[PDB]
């Protein structure tokens, strides 16, 4: 689940 | 004996690279990257970053119990390399508080921390999730 | 576990010094003294390093007590801190030499020789001879 | 025993 700004930094 | 292998490595290196060499540690590329990938974390995302920073002040008192129960929020829905470098990050912003305070004896406990939630947490996903190698390559 | 303890050391390190504090690790200050020490060396005693190194070709075959028989006599009648600067130039040559001749394989047997013989023989001597403390003070 | 030039290198 999606809950930080950085939950799709790769 | 640990110390005088590395003092090894670090000479041959060392050598290796002064005459045109370049003898690459298993682990090389993934220290740069994991230092490429906090810098970049730390100036993308400030604010909500102070907001994982504000939750815990470590002092000569504090427990890892106390590190493991911020970081298990982080961490409580599951485990990607995003939440990884913020660890990273965390754990780089509570060192160098601390020896803001003149609490440099903390950092060394911090580090043994990390290493332990990296052990009993974040290993067994790595591992299940491309490696440090995958890492790598996704920070491009 | 150690990868992922020197992990942590390396962003540690990496993000006390981005924000101008310096988390020194036990043996920094060895390792930079001996690789200062062995370019002293090599600039010194380049014609007397040369007798020494032709004592020694290293091939896939070569087996330890080949590279110990040529160390033990360097440390025959005993160990100095000049001899071990030798020991450490020794090996960075030969370490030179396998990778020009396209066996870079051979580069962490090397190093493991020279940790075994570290082990083995010289680091006894070096505890009671004041540590890698007093090398760094006697190099300056 | 000195057996080599760097035998009094510090
Ligand atoms: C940004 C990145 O890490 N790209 C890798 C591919 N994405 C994943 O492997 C991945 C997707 C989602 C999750 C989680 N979903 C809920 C909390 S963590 C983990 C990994
Ligand atoms: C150059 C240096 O290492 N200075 C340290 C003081 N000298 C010694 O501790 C020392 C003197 C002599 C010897 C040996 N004598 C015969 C072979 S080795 C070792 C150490």
């Amino acid at each position: 689940p999606i809950r930080y700004e950085w939950d799709e930094f790769c | 004996s640990q110390s005088n292998r590395e003092l090894v490595v670090d000479f041959l290196s060392y050598k290796l690279s002064q005459k045109g060499y370049s003898w690459s540690q298993p682990m090389a590329a993934v220290k740069q990257a994991l230092r490429e990938a906090g810098d970049e974390f730390e100036l993308r995302y400030r604010r909500a970053f102070s907001d994982l920073t504000s939750q815990l002040h470590i002092t000569p008192g504090t427990a890892y119990q106390s590190f493991e129960q911020v970081v298990n929020e982080l961490f409580r829905d599951g485990v990607n390399w995003g939440r990884i470098v913020a660890f990273f990050s965390f754990g780089g912003a509570l060192c160098v508080e601390s020896v803001d305070k003149e609490m440099q004896v903390l950092v060394s406990r911090i580090a043994s921390w990390m290493a332990t939630y990296l052990n009993d947490h974040l290993e067994p996903w790595i591992q299940e999730n491309g490696g440090w190698d995958t890492f790598v390559d996704l920070y491009g």
